[PDB]
């Protein structure tokens, strides 16, 4: 359970690295803007597809069954 | 920025403190201040004129006890300052107060002066970075991992039912009654005097509390148990003398389900629960009855769950499914919830900043507590 | 027992040296004085650490068993 907890912590930190990305509007070209926004959208969709995979759902289910609600609630909420 | 927030559940009976992330409250200890009543004569005596936490416990006989907060309101603020300072002592949490944020859990419908003075004490005396008053029911639901339910938290000093549905609390449905475990222990002391054992002294009162812990059960039928003969379980005092309880064993906790016994015309615990649910809207009632979460130390009485189920079944509408969920860690549920909530980065948005409090004062904390 | 008592006498005298360091504030810079007090902080914690060492505690227990109560009492309380 502790190993799964630390793994979910790593997952949450990695997801927050991508979800919290923000671009300064003033800097760079609008071409860079469109590239940034589409790349971010593709990354989020890939992350979402990974998140719905049976592995992550199984991990969350194991953590719930062990009453380790820290990681599960954080993953459901902190990721944004 | 800061490294880690500190969760402090300042329950009237026991104060439970630890760091956010820890699965168990690392440092939980009784919520009273003990001062020596006798005279010091021989050098090399116990140091200090104030005793808190375990050190008071090993030397309980020497000390006069003083509870700082009674029914969830801090009557003595200097003592509460001292115990909060003890929470940061080298014994517990061994860290500076100005470095870590703090989450504090207060009882619902408490006086406004209580929360504002509390925020004052944390922000001036301790110079904490950020503070967040919180409701115990929300944390209990977080710890159980539920967004719905009715939290019936019966701590030492106060009992209260809060209905929460899908992360929304109905504030007008929150029922609070001051009858709680400490009142049960007072009633038990009175009955033990009636049986012929006196515990007038302050330190002795903790013995009455331990008696309540060890040998007290809630009968399914109080009257049928009353007419029948008791078992008269004996309890050994710390010195060695025994005391025989008998009929007071079950008549004591029945104070919770009938406050008429002490003489207070207040709602019973089952009445608190059913009134809280019924006071809500119709559509949710069934789901609320399907989800009942028990918290607080007073819920650990033997037979509490079954008696409560019988009472709510009698008072609830017929053919309704009642399911009372009693986790194993009821006593430390609220702190675990506080830890979970603090661990969330969203906590960064709820708490009040020291600069914000200084700029706005009590208005800021009053806004960001409800 | 007399040897260990003399050792305890040495210990209490040495600890009295550290506990009774009183500096003239006029002599030295502010840095010198604050450094002196911080070193005193850490030194008194080190003396607490030494006091709890098993060998010294065994010495005190031996003196107690030999009923040289004067040395044990002086070590416990008179150190300041």
């Amino acid at each position: 359970l502790n190993q799964l907890q630390s793994g979910v912590n790593r997952w949450i930190r990695e997801i927050q690295k991508v979800t919290k990305l923000d671009r300064d509007p003033a800097s760079g070209t609008a071409l860079q803007e469109i590239s940034f926004w589409l790349n971010l959208e593709r990354a989020l969709y890939r992350i979402q597809e990974k998140r719905e995979s049976p592995e992550v759902l199984l991990t969350l289910d194991i953590l719930k069954h062990g009453k380790r609600f820290h990681a599960t609630v954080s993953f459901d909420t902190d990721t944004g | 920025i800061a490294n880690q927030p500190v969760v402090i559940d300042n329950g009237s009976g026991v104060i439970k403190a630890g760091f956010a992330g820890d699965q168990i409250p690392k440092y939980c200890f009784p919520n009273y201040v003990g001062r020596p009543k006798h005279v010091r004569v021989m050098a090399g005596a116990l140091e200090g004129d104030i005793f808190i936490g375990p050190k008071a416990e090993e030397h309980r006989g020497l000390l006069s006890i003083r509870y700082p907060m009674e029914h969830g309101i801090v009557k003595d603020w200097n003592d509460m300052e001292r115990i909060w300072q003890y929470v940061y002592s080298k014994d517990q949490l061994q860290t500076f107060s100005e470095e870590h944020p703090v989450l504090l859990t207060e009882a619902p419908l408490n006086p406004r002066k209580n929360r504002e003075r509390a925020a004052e004490v944390f922000f001036e005396t301790f110079n904490v970075p950020a503070l967040f008053i919180s409701m115990q029911a929300v944390l209990s639901l977080y710890a159980t991992g539920r967004t719905t339910g009715v939290v019936l938290d019966s701590g030492d000093g106060v009992t209260h039912a809060v209905p929460i549905y899908e992360g929304f609390a109905m504030p007008h449905s929150i029922m609070r009654i001051d009858i709680a475990g400490r009142d049960v222990s007072r009633f038990l002391r009175l009955y033990l005097r009636k049986e012929g054992y006196d515990f007038h002294s302050s330190s002795e009162f903790e013995i009455v509390k331990a008696i309540k812990e060890r040998a007290c059960y809630l009968s399914i039928n109080p009257q049928k148990d009353e007419t029948l003969e008791t078992e008269k379980a004996q309890y050994y005092l710390p010195d060695g003398s025994t005391i025989e309880i008998g009929p007071s064993r079950f008549r004591a906790p029945e104070l919770l389900f009938r406050p008429d016994l002490i003489g207070e015309e207040s709602e019973g615990i089952h009445e608190v629960l059913v009134f809280a649910i019924q006071k809500s809207d119709m559509d949710l009632r069934r789901t609320l009855f399907s989800n009942i979460v028990l918290s607080g130390g007073s819920t650990l009485f033997k037979g509490f769950g079954d008696r409560l189920l019988s009472e709510v079944k009698k008072l609830a509408p017929k053919d309704v499914k009642i399911r009372i969920s009693a986790p194993q860690e009821r006593l430390y549920s609220t702190w675990i919830g506080g830890s979970i909530l603090a661990s969330l980065d969203t906590f960064k948005k709820m708490w009040v900043s020291k600069k914000e409090y200084e700029e706005d004062g009590a208005r800021s904390i009053h806004r960001k507590t409800f």
